[PDB]
């Protein structure tokens, strides 16, 4: 189990989204989503990517979280190619 | 023919003044509508015997006057603002009562002050009473409504001065049961030397029916000679006989008082505005100070004794 | 420590006197008096059940009117005015104007007493009542004056006793009987007992509950508020009543509260029952007349009048049948008439009010419907010639309203004359012809607006002339329909 | 007049209450300091007819309980807008009352 | 000139009408019905009647009110056959 | 006779006096007082501008109760809980809430001043400043608790600060940092100068012209009132303020303004904000929220601030920028996580509504109107459980409110983090995490919901969890949508 | 889990309360949030300097109750009746200065006492605004809010007694422009011997932080000291140099502070439900009264010099 | 931040009066205690807005004779719900007014 804070494109705030040690930025966009699109966020075409909060470099699709060297309760954006 | 008129910032009569009515012009100024027909005051058969009584006793009063009406209280005083400012002194004159008694004033009086008491001060109530009812005849016969408002004024002080004898003559009766304080003032005002000749002021001034001559013998002669001849001698007698809650509660009678007298002179003064009232205002004045003289030495004489 | 009124009262009411000086009569004229020959003695019984003292009134009073000024203070901005139905605004402009200088001259009512019985108890009591009347004429001169900005017709509030309008006429002719014009004893129980428990109640309460249900608390507050000081001042009636009946005068009181009931009934069926079941939008109708009259003046006043020891008026029945009835036509007439007055009368009779009618006053569609079918029709049909009156109605010697009676189907009018030292009077009920004949001197040089009229007093005799002469100063002053006709549009 | 003889013959005694503060404490007390009796209302929302049959009592010390503020008896004055019966007042209680019974 | 109080039928009250010492009942009938009928009163078929108020017995309809001997200022009604 | 105030003023307040039995510091302790370092003898030139004395106030503040409370008791029938939109009586509910009990702390504020403050007439006006809030904290639960009877919503007028629920906390953090956790003069510059010359007329006078229009009078007329108050005892803190700025302390007084003003911003930005553009019926908008912000703060506050000799605050840009976007975002995490408040949010996106926040705030219905249109969808399709959350929000470890930023078209967020002593925390601004290095002592084990939530504090971890860790006593206390989704059907 | 629950009828906090909640009750009861979590009185870091302040010098008072809210004014005031009580007192003495000055009061005391009230009384501005000072200590100390609302209440009383004596100062110069009055007070509270003791007191008393220490010694022994030491031997030395005011402004004075000990003996009632607390309450009383003593004995020398 | 400087620059003073007795007193009392200064006024309903270019006096005899009853200037504060400017009171007037101009 691992809490981070995430903010989805295009919606209003950050929330606190908990993932898990070994997920990959592809499960850890979807347990976001979850939470944002068809809630304040229209769904679209596209693929789901996360990256550090503001940050210029995306994290590869398949990276765990272990990997990605994120700490606990870090920010991340989740946003669209 | 007629013609399509904007609305008025105010009445309709009071929309000539140069100033901005104030709530004493709003609420108080021409109110009397019996005034304004002078064949029937009232709005009945003009012969009906209300309407001969005002008549008879307003209208052919020899005060002469074309604009009553314009008479202003100096005060300006209206029901709210009375409230006001009565409930301040009276307050303050219901906490020296609470104050003094906590203190046990009454048993500090010099020896027999209880008995100068109960003749001299107790059967005021009486006089004040007399007053009250004065007061009030004049505020139903005067030709303005301005005039009116100071006397019903007048009225309730009358009552308070009342209620003030009333009071204090009973709670004087707490610590004297043995002086007959609240049992005989009856019979002290109807049979006691010092108090026929104001007793018989009253009763005679009671009777003097013309709005004219009752404002001028009550406010003029009667209540001038009481605040010198009654009110001010009481209190040095107070002092001279340890009570000093008595002193105390008459400055406070005493402010009514000028009061009435302010507004008496400023009433004397717009009458005067016509040059035949002096003769009228002195006539009666000197037709009322005798008795009034002999009403205040026999109570002198009284309150020496 | 202060000691507890019921210790020190009696010595302030102690203050009757054995006359020396000048005679008792000379001191109590009976004219002014009128205490019927009872001695004295007799009058120290008098007890007042609803006491104050000077330093209770002054404390009571200022907080009084803090709340009724502060509640008039905080709703400026409400928009009454503007807002409100011009029924509603129609309502206080008639209210004012027949209420503000009454309530003043009730101050020499009171006043009469104050100086005049010879009840101890009375004579204090009567200076509260002067007090409490200065208080009430002064109120309600201050509330309507922040109109006169807006609106000619409040400038009424102030001038309508000092005019010959008729209204203005009709109100001083009663008062000027009950109040101003007859020794004090008259006083206490044609006023503080029969009209102030009796009827006041219904224009100051009832009219307070729609108010109310309008959403105009400062207007209800404030009338609340006054009947207080009624409630106290009033109840120096009962026990003069009560003192009357114990040394050998009940049927002089009998008749005095039989006069005085219905005078003041006459006059609230003109002013106040057209306002609760016409001027009064319909959704703010807490009751209908006839029901705050069974309230109030059966169920309360009638009640209280047989607790004493009266009985009920020998005119009983006459007075039921009047309140199914009477207010009806004079509202009709009001309305007909309605440039005469200082108001704007509100017609009242959109389908939807005619069926509440219908309900509150079985049979009135065949009755005064009638002829409100007929008015509707001509404005239906823009002639408006035939919706303004060209002559004047008949006029009651007595109560100076008009001479009506039920219209329509079962059509039933009767007009009750009398000759009287060569002159030819007429008068609306049997009730108001007895009246006269109690006291002929009061009433029988009195001319009402139509012996005026044709006594040429009136001039020119035209309808113009007649306004000139009820004192109106500008068109809009003059009463029109409150809702400038548009209620046709409903029919 | 049946109607109207129903409505006269009634012997119901109690205070009138102008709207405010002092309605829902004075129902309250004529409620407590009545028990046995029944007490009916009618909201006129301007104002609160509050009855018994006979007599109808308001203690000063029920009052100043339900109103929950200190209260001397003199000021109900400023909310009793009208009452049904003869009143008798004093410093301890107000009683609202009929000598006959109709 | 004459002044009468007039109470025509089915109306609500009685009103003033001046009415000329020479005219017949059916010119002071016609007088009254002026300000009645079309006002207060719907219009009807039938002969406009006048008597003296509340009595029994009608006025021929040809009798002038100076041959009436009614006085001024007496009430009369107006009703129809 | 009297003697005139100005003649004997200046003995009411030469109270300063030299220590001899124990030291200057002792008695005023910098912890306490926060003198700086000024000594005694600098502080006696501080001239309160607002004067009064005692029997001045008692007399005065009498009158001002008077009038509150009469108003409020001649309106309890006008029905406002009955008849006014349920949005408007949750302005009430969350005003109440959020107010009174605060009121009640800021009396512990004016006592700090009292006792501590080295000016003697800030220790006099600090007095009279104990008494305003007493009176404000009582008005504040007296009004709210009639409706307890019919609303368990309105327990929170007095439950509120003793719960964790989020805006109870948000408040409290807020009010302990200004108002009860800091010494005599950081209070006389946060509070009296900063919050209450600066933000509280916003909510105390901006939201009483939208309760007149409203129509609820007895709720404009109060707070109006309690204002009068703050209007005097507010005038503490430019003198202060003068009097830092004349010793040398100018940088300390700007930051502790800067300071107090964004952290003031923040909250008023999530209780005022929704209630003037949203909660408030669209008809009773008197202006809008950045309206009233450019009248109070911008025209009136800041122009005040200048004149004293301050700066304007280094944030400024960032805060006009915050006018126009930050409360949009507010209310939207207030509504959505509505179940967690004690008052019923109004979602106020009718396409009348959004018509009016188009035109108070061009291109809203492409930024808010994007999550609005798709949380409307949902709820025309009865998908009601993806219009409650299933998750928190990330909160401000200095406001403790939502993080937050545009939504819609030109999405942009921002989050401010801060690693301190190995712990990491998160601010919604710049401005936030700079009052956080001002003062980190203030600030560094305090925990925010979220992070006593991960810490394991609030069991169990879930939606009703939290609930009863908020304080909820029954289902009725938790926020709903104001109309029961019935703005829906205008869409 | 959750419930569905009927509104109450008042707060859920008094709704077990077997009588009507009184405006009393629900204005004033259980209002101190800051006593909800004894780690974290504010909701601030638990070890901010006022967190650790309040933990010291409330949370660990010796003096402990469990229920401290429970505490009940027994004059049960709240701010609009103390307004409406006090608005009283202070018109009464307002109207007393008012008519004393207009009788000439302070040209008839005895010679020299101008002198005497210079030394004795003007410089009593210092000691009622330490207790002003103090009483807004313990009010924001206490642990609960119906004991801090007796403390605001005091602190504004203080405050109308520091007043008086402003107001008096100056009006006593007026007639006596050469005795220091408005001038001396300062050096006198500071240098003058009489009052050493006094400000010793309150000086040490000032710097007494725990909140039941500042309650005891404030209210159960400086504030009683003064009523019997100062006050009361004023009264007596006006009586004898016919300064007829100030005993009656004393007297008013008095009902103030028989207020503020009626609340105080009522606290104590309640702490005293903890058996434990009468030794803490005995030995703060012990510590503080030999320094009352002292304080009382000099100003009580310097008043008959 | 062209709107918020113009805002910002201004140099207005004067009283905010609550809704009551005292809105049109003042307001005439502003206009006559100010000649040759623009008055302006901005309606709130709940209150008015009222103000002068760099300083705007309200003296107690005019304030007196606009609302027409007997007024001490410390009863100012019963309807003085806020203001702009600095302020100087005492028993003659109240003045609000700026030190600086913007
Ligand atoms: N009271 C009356 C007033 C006027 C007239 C009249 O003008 O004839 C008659 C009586
Ligand atoms: N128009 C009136 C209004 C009131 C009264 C009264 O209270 O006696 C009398 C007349
Ligand atoms: N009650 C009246 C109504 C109207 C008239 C008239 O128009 O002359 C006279 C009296
Ligand atoms: N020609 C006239 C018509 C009508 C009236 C009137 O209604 O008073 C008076 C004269
Ligand atoms: N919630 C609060 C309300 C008002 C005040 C204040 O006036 O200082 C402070 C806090
Ligand atoms: N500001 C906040 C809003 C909501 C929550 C929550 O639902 O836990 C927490 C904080
Ligand atoms: N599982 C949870 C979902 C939501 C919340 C919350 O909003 O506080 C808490 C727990
Ligand atoms: N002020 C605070 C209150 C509570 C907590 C916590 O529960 O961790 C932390 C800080
Ligand atoms: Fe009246
Ligand atoms: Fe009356
Ligand atoms: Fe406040
Ligand atoms: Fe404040």
């Amino acid at each position: 189990a691992f809490p981070v804070h995430a903010a989805f494109e295009k919606d209003f705030l950050v929330q606190l989204v908990v993932v898990d040690l070994n997920d990959s930025m592809d499960q850890v966009a979807e347990k976001v989503a979850y939470h944002c699109v068809n809630r304040r966020v229209a769904p679209r075409e596209g693929v789901m990517r996360v990256r550090k909060h503001r940050s210029t470099e995306l994290f590869p699709r398949d990276m765990t979280i272990a990997e990605s060297g994120l700490n606990p309760t870090e920010v991340i954006d989740v946003v669209f190619e | 023919s007629f013609e399509s008129k904007k609305p008025m910032r105010t009445w309709s009569h009071l929309a000539e003044m140069r100033k901005k009515p104030s709530e004493y012009d709003i609420v108080s100024r021409k109110l009397h509508y019996s005034t304004n027909n002078p064949d029937s005051p009232w709005e009945l058969s003009p012969d009906s015997p209300m309407n001969l009584w005002y008549k008879q006793y307003r209208n052919a009063s020899p005060l002469k006057h074309d604009n009553w009406d314009a008479f202003t209280d100096p005060d300006q005083l209206v029901y709210r603002t009375y409230n006001l400012m009565q409930d301040g002194q009276e307050s303050y004159v219901q906490s020296l009562f609470d104050q003094f008694n906590e203190r046990e004033h009454d048993q500090m009086v010099r020896e027999g002050w209880e008995h100068t008491m109960a003749r001299c001060y107790s059967p005021l109530r009486y006089l004040f009473h007399c007053l009250q009812m004065s007061s009030a005849y004049v505020q139903q016969m005067a030709p303005a409504s301005t005039i009116s408002n100071c006397c019903i004024l007048q009225t309730a002080d009358s009552l308070r001065w009342l209620t003030h004898t009333a009071y204090r003559t009973h709670e004087l009766s707490l610590t004297y049961p043995d002086a007959g304080l609240g049992e005989h003032e009856r019979e002290l005002w109807e049979k006691e030397p010092g108090w026929q000749g104001l007793r018989e002021l009253m009763e005679k001034q009671l009777t003097a029916f013309d709005w004219g001559e009752a404002f001028v013998s009550l406010n003029l002669v009667v209540k001038p000679m009481i605040v010198e001849s009654i009110f001010k001698p009481l209190q040095q007698q107070a002092w001279e006989n340890n009570d000093t809650l008595l002193p105390l509660l008459i400055d406070s009678q005493l402010k009514d008082a000028e009061r009435h007298s302010r507004w008496s002179k400023a009433l004397v003064k717009h009458a005067l505005e016509n040059p035949d009232n002096h003769a009228v205002i002195e006539g009666w004045i000197e037709k009322w100070r005798p008795l009034a003289d002999r009403a205040a030495e026999a109570y002198l004489s009284m309150l020496s004794s | 420590a202060m000691h507890p009124r019921k210790d020190w009262y009696e010595l302030t009411r102690a203050t009757n006197w054995t006359p020396s000086y000048v005679t008792e009569e000379q001191l109590f004229p009976e004219r002014m008096s009128g205490h019927m020959g009872i001695p004295l003695e007799k009058w120290e019984s008098y007890d007042e059940p609803y006491k104050t003292s000077y330093p209770e009134y002054v404390s009571i009073q200022r907080e009084k009117d803090a709340g009724a000024y502060s509640v008039k203070a905080a709703l400026e901005r409400a928009k009454i005015y503007e807002n409100s139905d011009p029924g509603w605004i129609s309502t206080l402009k008639s209210h004012y104007g027949a209420i503000a200088v009454g309530e003043y001259a009730a101050v020499t009512g009171e006043g009469r007493m104050a100086r005049f019985s010879k009840a101890p108890g009375n004579r204090n009591m009567a200076t509260f009542g002067m007090m409490d009347e200065l208080r009430h004429g002064q109120l309600q001169l201050f509330f309507p004056h922040e109109y006169c900005k807006k609106d000619r017709q409040f400038d009424w509030a102030w001038r309508a006793y000092h005019s010959n309008e008729w209204a203005a006429i009709a109100a001083k002719h009663f008062f000027d009987d009950i109040i101003t014009g007859r020794d004090a004893i008259s006083v206490a129980i044609m006023l503080t007992f029969s009209f102030e428990t009796g009827f006041t109640n219904m224009q100051f309460l009832g009219l307070a509950a729609d108010a109310a249900e309008a959403g105009d608390y400062t207007f209800a507050n404030l009338i609340s508020s006054i009947q207080t000081d009624e409630s106290r001042h009033a109840q120096q009636g009962g026990p003069a009543l009560q003192l009357l009946i114990e040394n050998g005068k009940r049927e002089e009181a009998q008749k005095k509260v039989d006069m005085a009931i219905w005078r003041a009934w006459r006059l609230f069926a003109v002013l106040t029952g057209p306002v609760m079941d016409y001027y009064t939008p319909l959704e703010d109708r807490s009751q209908s007349f006839k029901e705050f009259m069974y309230e109030w003046i059966i169920g309360q006043f009638e009640r209280s009048l047989i607790d004493l020891g009266l009985d009920k008026p020998w005119y009983w029945d006459l007075f039921l049948k009047d309140i199914d009835e009477l207010h009806h036509s004079y509202h009709m007439g009001v309305w007909y008439w309605r440039t005469t007055a200082w108001w704007n009368p509100a017609a009242g009779v959109t389908p939807e009010e005619r069926d509440w009618l219908e309900e509150k006053y079985p049979g009135w569609n065949k009755r005064w419907g009638r002829c409100w079918d007929v008015i509707t029709e001509n404005v239906l049909n823009d002639r408006m010639d035939l919706v303004s009156p060209e002559t004047l109605p008949s006029v009651c010697n007595m109560s100076q309203i008009p001479l009506v009676g039920v219209p329509g189907d079962d059509w039933n009018i009767e007009v009750f004359s009398l000759e009287h030292n060569g002159r030819l009077y007429h008068f609306g009920s049997e009730v108001d012809r007895w009246v006269f004949q109690q006291d002929p001197v009061q009433y029988q040089n009195h001319m009402n607006i139509v012996d005026r009229f044709l006594a040429g007093q009136i001039q020119p005799m035209t309808l113009e002339g007649a306004l000139k002469y009820m004192g109106f100063q500008s068109i809009e002053e003059m009463g029109k329909d409150a809702h400038d006709f548009a209620w046709a549009d409903k029919c | 007049s049946t109607l109207a003889d129903q409505a006269l013959h009634n012997n119901n005694v109690g205070p009138i209450i102008r709207a405010g503060d002092l309605v829902e404490p004075v129902i309250e007390t004529a409620e407590i300091d009545n028990p046995g009796k029944e007490i009916t209302v009618e909201d006129r929302r301007a104002y609160v007819r509050i009855a018994a049959e006979g007599e109808l009592i308001l203690t000063r010390k029920t009052l100043e309980e339900q109103l929950g503020r200190p209260f001397n008896m003199q000021e109900l004055e400023i909310n009793l807008a009208s009452f049904a019966g003869q009143i008798q007042a004093d410093e301890d209680q107000i009683r609202f009352y009929f000598d006959k019974t109709m």
